[PDB]
């Protein structure tokens, strides 16, 4: 037996089938996340990734940054969560403006195949090409991605912060 | 009792009261994802007794070497992280058990470039049920003893009570 | 079988060998492995064809069985007396004679020259693997002339067999009684 | 078929007849080794030269130990320790014996390297006849198998002093009595 | 000296280098060592390539072990 092989049966991709790229645990572990949960809008597909970056965002600023405590402190905590709003929202600035210069389209899956079918003759890169199918690759889903990650950051600041002053007071 | 994989010299096709002679495929597929989940979990078990037994680095040392008795020294914080992250586990494993093409035991989706499998891949599946089954018994020993006697493994080996 | 009637028979004991009654309830006269290649660790030869391990069996009995009757005999023989006439073989015994002799460097002596004659008869048993017409146990000593008329010959044959069998498990309890016919515990 | 020495064994290949001596006694097979520059012509030269060195020292053994040692030469019976004696106070004579029989060594080692190639010289053959005793054939014969028995057996002997010697720290004919 | 009694050189004993890598095959490497043999004698430069990789490794080997276990007196 042998375990790599081309990918796809095409062996002049610059890929490789392999025991991780097309694992069934990949699969299934890569269609668990959020990024490619099936039945997500974009919007809550942000929501989640926000959720879950904050809530580990929040550790490392509140552990070693410049206002630690080996015992709990309300002001480590709070310079803790703040740390961590402040490069959710320079992430999210990030995302605004990456989605801005990328793309150019409100409503996917669809335009490629009009262009396809009724012909595409005109400055291209708007109707003709498009690369990607999904939801999130629209003018209008990233910026609901993007405002989801944001406010799912915050959230999930808040609910850490809290969950670590539980720990640290009652345990 | 099939032309499943997991027959040995010893004893090939090793029903002898006959608990596969009437099952399904479906059956046959559960029996086989149970058993090997028994033998992987008894070869992990079976590993940590005796490294817990002779060797303990964490928790600054304590934890008392006898197993059956660290297990009511962990934190009980630290017992619900690996309880959720075997839950966790376990429903990466149920949705990859509706992946088209699942193998009963198949978690690695070896199905994907294992197609007409050779005597090699056969050999080495019946080797790791093999080992999961004697490590089954081992770790089913392992308690019975510990809980009759008191004394763990290499305590008992040591001191002569066998 | 002749023996053990409720075994048909080993397989390999067709009766082409001497003394053969089909006592075998292990099923020993089957084993693949040319031992053979327990003295000559590879084929070596291309014309090594192999020795089967009856062969190898028969060859190994007698061997045992000579060296059982002779076992006996010096055993026997130093329990009513009969000492070499030579110093230093005073009385000792044989339950303590072999580790006095062995301290006094005469034991070497005889490992040594028993190791010789053992590797010309080895050498002579991997010829025999290797497709001569010898025999097992056949080393053509007769000088006395007593192995002519080949009826002869083949009652002498199953006769040494059998009194071999019968050294080896008197040998065996000689050496674990400590002696009880002639000498005590 | 059989080797006359060992009839359970089959004849050699390599020894049919020619060798003096030969009575067919390789039960290891030994004369058919052709490797390391090792074969049956280098053997016998090895076992000639064994059987005139056992020899030369048996004699020299026996005759020192039984007439006794040339005037101006240690004594002491032991031909194993009173070497150390003799070097003690004439080491040049030890040192000036060494070096001939190293010269005389590569020169026989020479010898039976190149006779071995351009096959014209029998193995152990320095032609030293220098009083003729071997001259004619149907006696040359009848001499080699004499100088190959006496040799094997002062081989033996020889090997028998030595260890003698070393081990007891006495006389050959000390040890036999 | 033991282990120089190891690869097949003109008896029927030994191994054979071609044999063994020819044999190291898997399900990740395909036909593994097979050609092997062939690369590193018919080429000069396989061979220089892991006998200075290995020679520089084990410099460095020794240089630790010197200082760490002083091996010459009064070093
Ligand atoms: C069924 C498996 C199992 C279970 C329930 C336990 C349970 C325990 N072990 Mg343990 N252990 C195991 C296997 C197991 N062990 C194995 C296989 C080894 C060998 C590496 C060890 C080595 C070990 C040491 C050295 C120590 C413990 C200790 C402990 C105790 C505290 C928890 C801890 O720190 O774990 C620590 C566990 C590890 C460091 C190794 C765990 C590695 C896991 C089992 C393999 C990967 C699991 C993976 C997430 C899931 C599999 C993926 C896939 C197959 C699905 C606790 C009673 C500590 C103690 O107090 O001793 C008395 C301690 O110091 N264990
Ligand atoms: C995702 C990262 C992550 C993080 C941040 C933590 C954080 C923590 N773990 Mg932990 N853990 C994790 C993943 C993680 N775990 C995983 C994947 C496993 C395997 C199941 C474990 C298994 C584990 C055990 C078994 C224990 C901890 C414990 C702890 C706590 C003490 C750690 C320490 O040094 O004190 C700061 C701390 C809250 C210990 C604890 O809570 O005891 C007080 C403890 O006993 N963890
Ligand atoms: C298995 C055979 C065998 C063995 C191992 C021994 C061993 C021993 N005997 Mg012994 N013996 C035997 C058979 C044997 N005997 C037989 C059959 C007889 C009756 C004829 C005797 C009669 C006898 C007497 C009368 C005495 C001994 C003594 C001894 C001891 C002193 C000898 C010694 O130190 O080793 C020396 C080395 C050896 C014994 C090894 C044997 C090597 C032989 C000589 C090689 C040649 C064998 C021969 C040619 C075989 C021919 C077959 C083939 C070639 C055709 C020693 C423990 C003496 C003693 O003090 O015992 C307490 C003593 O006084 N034995
Ligand atoms: C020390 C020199 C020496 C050498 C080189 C040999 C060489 C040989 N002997 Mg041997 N032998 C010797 C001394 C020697 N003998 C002595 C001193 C005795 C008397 C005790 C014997 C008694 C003897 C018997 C009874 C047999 C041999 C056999 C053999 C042959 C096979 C040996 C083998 O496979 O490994 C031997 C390796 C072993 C580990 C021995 C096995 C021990 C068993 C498993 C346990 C028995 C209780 C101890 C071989 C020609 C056998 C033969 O010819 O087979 C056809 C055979 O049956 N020999
Ligand atoms: C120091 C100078 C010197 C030199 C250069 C030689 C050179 C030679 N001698 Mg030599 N020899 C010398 C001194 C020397 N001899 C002395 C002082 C003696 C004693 C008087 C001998 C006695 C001697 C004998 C008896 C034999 C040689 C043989 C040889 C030849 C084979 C060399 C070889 O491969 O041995 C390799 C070196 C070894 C030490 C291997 C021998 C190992 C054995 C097994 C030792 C056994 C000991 C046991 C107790 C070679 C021409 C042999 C020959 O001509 O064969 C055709 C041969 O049979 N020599
Ligand atoms: C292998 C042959 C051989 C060897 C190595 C020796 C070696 C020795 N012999 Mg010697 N010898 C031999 C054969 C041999 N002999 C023979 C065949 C005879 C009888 C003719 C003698 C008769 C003999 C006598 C009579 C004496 C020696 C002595 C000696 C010793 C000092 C002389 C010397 O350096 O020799 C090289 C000498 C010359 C080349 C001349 C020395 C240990 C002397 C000694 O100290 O004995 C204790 C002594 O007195 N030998
Ligand atoms: C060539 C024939 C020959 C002869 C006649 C002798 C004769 C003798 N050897 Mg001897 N020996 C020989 C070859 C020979 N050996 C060989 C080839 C070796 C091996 C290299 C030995 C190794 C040897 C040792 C190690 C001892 C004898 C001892 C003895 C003596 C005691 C005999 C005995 O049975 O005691 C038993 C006796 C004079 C012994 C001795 O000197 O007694 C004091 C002794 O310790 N020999
Ligand atoms: C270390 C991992 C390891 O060596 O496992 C060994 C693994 C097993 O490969 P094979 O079974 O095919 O090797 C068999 C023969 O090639 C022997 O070399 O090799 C790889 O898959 C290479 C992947 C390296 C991935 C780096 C991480
Ligand atoms: C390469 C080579 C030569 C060659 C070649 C050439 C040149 C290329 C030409 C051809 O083309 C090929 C070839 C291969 O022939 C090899 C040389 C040979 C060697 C390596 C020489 C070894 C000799 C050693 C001997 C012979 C020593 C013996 C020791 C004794 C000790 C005596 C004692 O008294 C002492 C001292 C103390 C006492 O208490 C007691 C004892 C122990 C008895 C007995 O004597
Ligand atoms: C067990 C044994 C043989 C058992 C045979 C059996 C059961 C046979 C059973 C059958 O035949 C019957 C009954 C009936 C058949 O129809 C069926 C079978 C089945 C065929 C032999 C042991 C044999 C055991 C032997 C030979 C042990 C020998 C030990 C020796 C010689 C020790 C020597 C010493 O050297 C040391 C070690 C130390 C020195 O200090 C001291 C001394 C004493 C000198
Ligand atoms: C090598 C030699 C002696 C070597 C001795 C050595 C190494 C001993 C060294 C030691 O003892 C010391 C020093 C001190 C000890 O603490 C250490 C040792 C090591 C023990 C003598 C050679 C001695 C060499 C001699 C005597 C040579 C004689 C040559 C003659 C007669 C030649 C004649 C011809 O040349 C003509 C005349 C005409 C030609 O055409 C024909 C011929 C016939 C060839």
């Amino acid at each position: 037996v042998s375990f790599i092989k081309p990918y796809r049966q095409d062996p002049f991709v610059g890929h490789l089938a392999t025991p991780i790229t097309t694992s069934a645990f990949t699969r299934a572990y890569l269609k668990v996340l959020p990024a490619y949960r099936p039945g997500l809008t974009p919007l809550s597909r942000g929501a989640e990734i926000g959720f879950t970056h904050g809530y580990f965002l929040i550790g490392p600023f509140y552990t070693y940054g410049p206002l630690r405590s080996v015992e709990f402190s309300l002001t480590s905590l709070a310079a803790g969560l703040l740390a961590a709003i402040t490069l959710l929202l320079i992430l999210t600035v990030g995302l605004s403006i990456y989605g801005q210069v990328t793309y150019d389209v409100y409503d996917n899956a669809l335009i490629v195949k009009l262009v396809r079918q009724m012909v595409g003759s005109e400055r291209t890169q708007d109707l003709p090409q498009i690369k990607g199918t999904s939801e999130l690759d629209t003018v209008l889903g990233w910026q609901k991605f993007s405002e989801g990650f944001f406010s799912g950051g915050l959230i999930g600041s808040i609910v850490a912060a809290v969950g670590i002053a539980l720990y640290s007071t009652y345990l | 009792l099939d032309g499943m994989i997991g027959s040995s010299a010893p004893f090939k096709n090793f029903d002898p009261l006959g608990f596969a002679a009437k099952a399904d495929q479906k059956t046959l597929n559960k029996y086989r994802e149970s058993e090997l989940k028994h033998g992987r979990v008894a070869m992990l078990a079976v590993l940590g007794w005796i490294v817990q037994e002779f060797w303990h680095p964490l928790y600054d040392g304590k934890l008392s070497s006898n197993p059956l008795k660290a297990l009511t020294e962990v934190p009980l914080i630290g017992w619900a992280q690996i309880f959720v992250a075997i839950n966790v586990i376990e429903y990466l494993q149920n949705k990859i058990k509706e992946l088209p093409g699942y193998r009963p035991g198949d978690y690695l989706g070896t199905w994907e470039w294992v197609e007409q499998s050779d005597e090699g891949w056969d050999s080495y599946q019946t080797k790791e049920l093999n080992n999961g089954r004697l490590a089954m018994v081992a770790i089913a020993g392992l308690i019975v003893q510990d809980l009759i006697t008191g004394q763990a493994a290499l305590e008992q080996i040591t001191a002569g009570n066998t | 079988s002749k023996a053990v009637p409720f075994l048909e028979a080993p397989k390999a004991l067709d009766g082409s060998l001497p003394a053969d009654v089909g006592f075998d309830p292990l099923g020993l006269s089957d084993i693949g492995f040319d031992f053979t290649y327990l003295m000559v660790p590879t084929k070596w030869d291309e014309s090594r064809t192999g020795l089967s391990a009856l062969k190898w069996f028969r060859e190994a009995e007698i061997k045992h069985g000579r060296f059982a009757m002779l076992a006996v005999l010096g055993w026997v023989a130093v329990d009513m007396g009969l000492r070499l006439p030579v110093a230093k073989y005073a009385g000792y015994n044989a339950v303590q004679a072999h580790d006095v002799f062995v301290k006094s460097g005469d034991m070497t002596v005889g490992l040594l020259a028993i190791g010789f004659l053992e590797v010309v008869m080895g050498a002579a048993i991997y010829e025999m693997s290797k497709g001569s017409d010898r025999a097992a146990g056949e080393f053509s000593f007769d000088p006395l002339g007593l192995g002519k008329d080949p009826s002869k010959y083949a009652r002498y044959q199953v006769s040494e067999i059998k009194n071999g069998r019968l050294a080896m498990l008197a040998f065996g309890g000689i050496a674990t009684q400590a002696v009880l016919t002639n000498s005590g515990f | 078929e059989r080797s006359k020495s060992l009839p359970f064994l089959m004849k050699p290949k390599n020894l049919d007849g020619s060798m003096a001596g030969d009575v067919g006694f390789d039960p290891l097979g030994l004369s058919e080794i052709n490797d390391v520059g090792v074969d049956l012509y280098w053997l016998r030269e090895a076992e000639l030269k064994h059987c005139r060195l056992g020899m030369m020292a048996a004699a020299g053994i026996l005759f020192v130990e039984i007439l006794g040692p040339a005037p101006g030469f240690p004594a002491g019976k032991s031909q194993m320790d009173v070497f150390w004696k003799v070097y003690a106070e004439k080491p040049s004579l030890i040192g000036a014996s060494l070096a001939a029989i190293a010269i005389l060594e590569v020169i026989s080692g020479v010898a039976t390297t190149q006779g071995r190639q351009n096959g014209d010289r029998a193995p152990g053959d320095y032609n030293f006849d220098p009083l003729g005793f071997g001259k004619d054939p149907a006696k040359f014969k009848d001499l080699q198998l004499k100088e190959v028995k006496n040799g094997r057996l002062a081989m033996i002997a020889a090997a028998g002093m030595i260890l003698q010697g070393v081990s007891t720290h006495q006389g050959a004919l000390e040890n036999l009595s | 000296i033991v282990a120089g009694h190891m690869y097949k050189t003109n008896w029927f004993l030994g191994h054979s280098i071609k044999t063994i890598l020819e044999a190291h095959k898997g399900p990740f490497t395909g036909e593994g060592h097979k050609g092997l043999y062939e690369v590193l004698t018919t080429s000069w430069h396989a061979q220089l390539a892991i006998n200075l990789a290995l020679f520089g490794s084990l410099s460095i080997i020794v240089a630790h072990h010197m200082y760490a276990m002083p091996p010459y007196p009064y070093i």
